[PDB]
């Protein structure tokens, strides 16, 4: 099994800055870090994949990074919708495994 | 056009079995590769179970393993996971999610769940 | 001259033949009748065997080594209605590899390669092979061929080298001929990898020389390898009446095999041809290391022996010419200024 | 004769596994003999040994089974490619292990020879360590189908077992690529060069021992001789696509590094330039000082060096303004 | 190449044929005619002679040696049905080699070359052969050609040239031409060997006058000779009616004979680009090792400077105190300094 | 060269078809359906409208932009009788330029 953790657990911050939430992996999974967004009582939303590809539709906002075995997801402007859950997979292997989640608030 | 409805979802007694049922619309269920994750409570998202129905192949998760189980039917587009001996634990919303994959290099591939259900409550 | 790669100044009448290659040592013929039912070897000096088994409907391999004696090649030229011409190309040892088809043979020219280490120098040898109703003759200079698993083939039963007729030999040993190539582009693969590391971390002249050697040699399989593309596309496509057919797929292969080898050889040229500059920019890195530590003795040098002479001059109205312990000030900051430009050195990663 | 030629003096056992349908016992011991018996049970053997440092047993059981001493030789040597080599009575193959270690990037590499005769197959290593544990749970743990076939099967599973390792050591070759390559345009040391030199030998010999592979997988299941069995080909050849796979991640990582080396190669030649200004603005910036101060120097007893108007603050004031005179002379053309 | 219209030029009069070459110093005209039974040869420059052999039954070779004279090429031109073009292409010399085909005659442009030792100059000069009828009509730009192997040839009856027509004339010209071309690329080769010796051990700065020189005397025998090919694939494939087809395996011999020296041409390219990074990356270790010397001296008489510069000091209170003889001591601890650094520099290898 | 299979990859199901591309915006069915008459010009996303110009006596264009969508390429071949393996050379974009006949 392949654990992923993730910080902060819940970041603070207000529109118009830049948040970045970092997630570490256990083991070494090659590039197949996705990440989603949730917003709450709703379905999650596919945001970045292949650790640095935008999904199609999504605002460029979002951006992702790789250093070596830890990855980073960055918003450089936030927006009132941009306040909710962000979701972390490794999919190397057959058994996906999510992270615990971060609270973007306000 | 593309749409993932869950159905089948419900309270149950513990040890029991509820069979939930994932209608895929707009993309036949053939050519994809469907997951089911689960989200309990107030808690992060969880990974069931993940079914190929070309080829057939499942996967499971370590902490279902043998209790759930994963199956798809071509004809109705349809991705049924019968849960049995079900615990306390698993009291949690069910997503269904279609994924693709990826190429990565050539040694390694990732998939991405692009379309989710709405989910439904299992306790 | 011999040592140079061409010493092919001929000119002389288009009609007359003569042997030019370096070898004047070996010369011996095996014949080697084969069919389905039993096989037969006759290994001799002797030109009587080679002579009838043109006759002989079973196919049969000769092998005639040496062109030295350039009678025999001649006379069995005579003998087997072949032109004087291709004679000519035959004993040519600078002739490019080629085809030629007739109404009675088809006339190939191979160059197989030898290649050994401690001794960077590919070695090429012609070999031609004329396919003729039932027989194909292999005209060949040394002693020792690559030819040796088709012979094993042959006598063993094993394959299908037996059931079909003279073609079916000749795609063999063109196979054969087109695995040694592979082999020796997997030497020199060897070859270039070694040579890759000692350019990059032991920058000797030695070094120089191995890669200019090494460039000469891969500049040679490229000359060669080209025409060989082109005989294996004329065999494939062609189809003369003497290929009788369910051999032009077997052909097919071997034309993608020399197709791979072109692509390989090409990426080799471009390596080596990489190599001279990734010397270049090492040896300036050393040089600029090489600059780094006089720069660095002279920057915390020069500037403290220039204050020592400041005071080294005699005035007679000079300054500070009794303080207390003036020496040991002088020392102090002497002292005192290496000890930054150490830390300025540290700073910069130079020292 | 029969010389051993790798490094390793640690340890030496042999374990033997007997699986059949229903039966299954595995076992350790130190003893060459108890090992023998096995050859004409009808059950799929595996026995390993582990110290091949000691040659007397090497020797023992080649001499047991019928099998030629020049491929005990090829045991005992640990320097040389992966081959295959069919003989009717066994079938002998030469396997390497890679082990790496993520925080000395270094790439270490183990010799494992594999000979199938009939039912047993048998393994010769250098070192304790393998990558055939999951089989290892296969056979005692009956899960999957590793029960029902005979040893051709176990061939392909410790076959299958090495490249699933190759797979992962590729995933850490992936990541340092990813740091290295990120570290060479952001970071650049010295010590960014050495990790790049070091991780191009180690994929060099990568290539080196995994393109051989390639063609030990294509033979066992292209020529097949009747050793292996018909049932057993399309295992080998998924292995063999799996080997495809490697290679081509192979030379990706390659030219990748090889780009970086050529990237910090085209960023020296320049500090030539700016060692060289250094030198020589400082050079330009001191001489003329000593020049001065070594002429007023000399102690000729005639020099006008009387104090009239104070001559040593005279010299130094003029002297500074020499100095800095030669200071503008620089950045004039950009200096 | 029809119309019958000469070229435009600003500075000539529409009606007028130039000369371009700069050889003006010769004129002669041969005739030579050749047969079964015997031959005829004869020098006279006066142009008349050359009229009557039009219309010889056997072959007849008329060579106008020096083409400077305008006159005599329009009216031999003018007299064998030449078309004006043919004539301005026979008389523009900075053309590159071709053939044109008429139904009367066919036209070929080719250059020979020379290559004088101690002088680096690969020189060229035009040749035009027109066969027409049953002669052939070659004008060159001055004296001195490859055709004296021919007309030895024809002299001594040895060979087959005088029991063919002249079609095999014509091939038996341009054989001899193709092995002035070896000769030529062999003697480049001895030129190539000498220099990489030279660059490999002696770095002077004509060492890469003469490799560029090199380079660009090949580069324009590449310019020359890849047309050839084309000339002769044109000679060989389209058959022109003149060639009557019996030439076939000798032209296809000299088209051979083109392609090998093309690819030579390419192999004496990819060498000559070897030696300039050669050449640099040996200059490159020369100034490496004066280095080394410079700095292995400026670093360890620095320290001394400074002793020396410290210790001949001007001050009354100033500690040095002899200590038991202690300007020896200074000066041994000057050599444990010099014996340090040189044992520093011995280690990293530099001296 | 021997015979030809869909290869097997790891981490993958058997006979699974991947993209190996970076490209996945866009998607489009342009169809020229030509003659001596009179052209037809039809740009459509629907898969099931262009299948039935395969028997179409008239020369077809059938553009495909966007193999992204594996399922569209998968349909396309199977009602059009492309073997699974040119199908995965489809797919599969890290290739050379090359050709291959078939019946
Ligand atoms: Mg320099
Ligand atoms: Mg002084």
């Amino acid at each position: 099994d392949i654990q992923m953790t993730q910080s902060p657990s819940s970041l603070s911050a207000s529109v118009g800055d830049r948040v970045t939430i970092t997630c570490r992996a256990s083991q070494s999974v090659s590039s197949a870090v996705a990440w989603y967004q949730q917003k709450p009582g709703k379905a999650p939303k596919l945001l970045i994949y292949s650790a640095s590809s935008l999904y199609s539709g999504v605002p460029s906002r979002f951006s992702g990074s790789r250093s070596g075995t830890d990855f980073t997801l960055t918003i450089s402007s936030l927006q009132p919708e941009d306040f909710a859950t962000y979701y972390c997979q490794q999919s190397s292997s057959s058994l996906i495994t999510f992270g615990q989640g971060t609270k973007v608030e306000i | 056009e593309v749409q993932l409805v869950e159905s089948g979802g419900g309270l149950v007694q513990p040890g029991g079995s509820l069979r939930l049922s994932c209608a895929a619309s707009g993309f036949n269920v053939s050519y994809y590769s469907i997951h089911w994750v689960r989200q309990a409570p107030g808690k992060g998202l969880e990974w069931v179970a993940s079914i190929s129905s070309s080829s057939g192949s499942t996967s499971y998760a370590d902490s279902v393993k043998g209790r759930f189980t994963i199956s798809a039917d071509t004809s109705k587009n349809t991705a049924y996971l019968q849960m049995n001996s079900l615990r306390a634990e698993d009291t949690a919303v069910y997503y269904c999610a279609r994924s693709y994959w990826y190429y990565i290099w050539s040694y390694s591939y990732g998939n991405a769940m692009d379309y989710w259900g709405q989910g439904t409550l299992v306790t | 001259m011999e040592e140079k790669r061409l010493s092919a100044k001929k000119g002389l009448p288009p009609g007359t033949l003569v042997y030019t290659g370096k070898y004047r040592e070996d010369f011996e013929i095996e014949v080697m009748n084969y069919s389905i039912e039993e096989f037969r070897e006759f290994k001799t000096t002797d030109v009587e065997s080679v002579l009838p088994f043109r006759d002989s409907s079973t196919p049969t391999w000769i092998n005639i080594t040496g062109i030295h004696r350039t009678d025999v090649v001649q006379r069995v030229g005579e003998f087997f209605g072949i032109h004087p011409l291709v004679l000519e190309d035959i004993l040519n040892v600078h002739q490019r590899p080629k085809v030629e088809f007739f109404e009675n043979y088809v006339f190939i020219v191979l160059k197989m390669f030898t290649y050994d280490k401690n001794l960077h120098e590919l070695e090429s040898e012609q070999v031609s092979l004329i396919l003729t109703k039932n027989c194909v003759l292999m005209f060949q200079e040394k002693i020792g061929d690559v030819f040796d698993p088709v012979r094993e083939r042959i006598r063993y039963n094993r394959g299908i080298i037996r059931k079909k007729r003279a073609d079916y030999l000749l795609y063999s040993l063109i196979d054969a001929l087109v695995d040694d190539y592979f082999v020796l582009l997997e030497k020199i693969d060897d070859e270039i990898d070694v040579l890759e590391e000692e350019v990059l971390e032991r920058p000797e002249k030695e070094t120089v020389q191995r890669t200019h050697q090494l460039k000469r040699n891969l500049v040679e399989l490229r000359k060669t390898i080209w025409p060989l593309r082109e005989v294996l596309s004329s065999l494939y496509r062609d189809v003369p009446p003497l290929i009788e057919k369910e051999t032009v797929p077997y052909f097919r292969d071997v034309y993608d095999h020399t197709i791979q080898i072109a692509d390989t050889v090409e990426t080799f040229r471009d390596i080596v041809s990489g190599l001279l500059d990734v010397y270049l920019s090492s040896v300036s890195n050393k040089t600029n290391e090489v600059m780094k530590v006089l720069t660095i003795i002279a920057t915390i040098f020069m500037p403290l022996t220039f204050i020592a002479g400041i005071y080294g001059m005699n005035f007679e109205y000079m300054p500070e010419l009794r303080w207390k312990w003036g020496y040991p000030v002088v020392l102090a900051v002497m002292g005192v200024i290496a000890v930054i430009m150490v830390v300025y050195f540290k700073k910069k990663k130079w020292l």
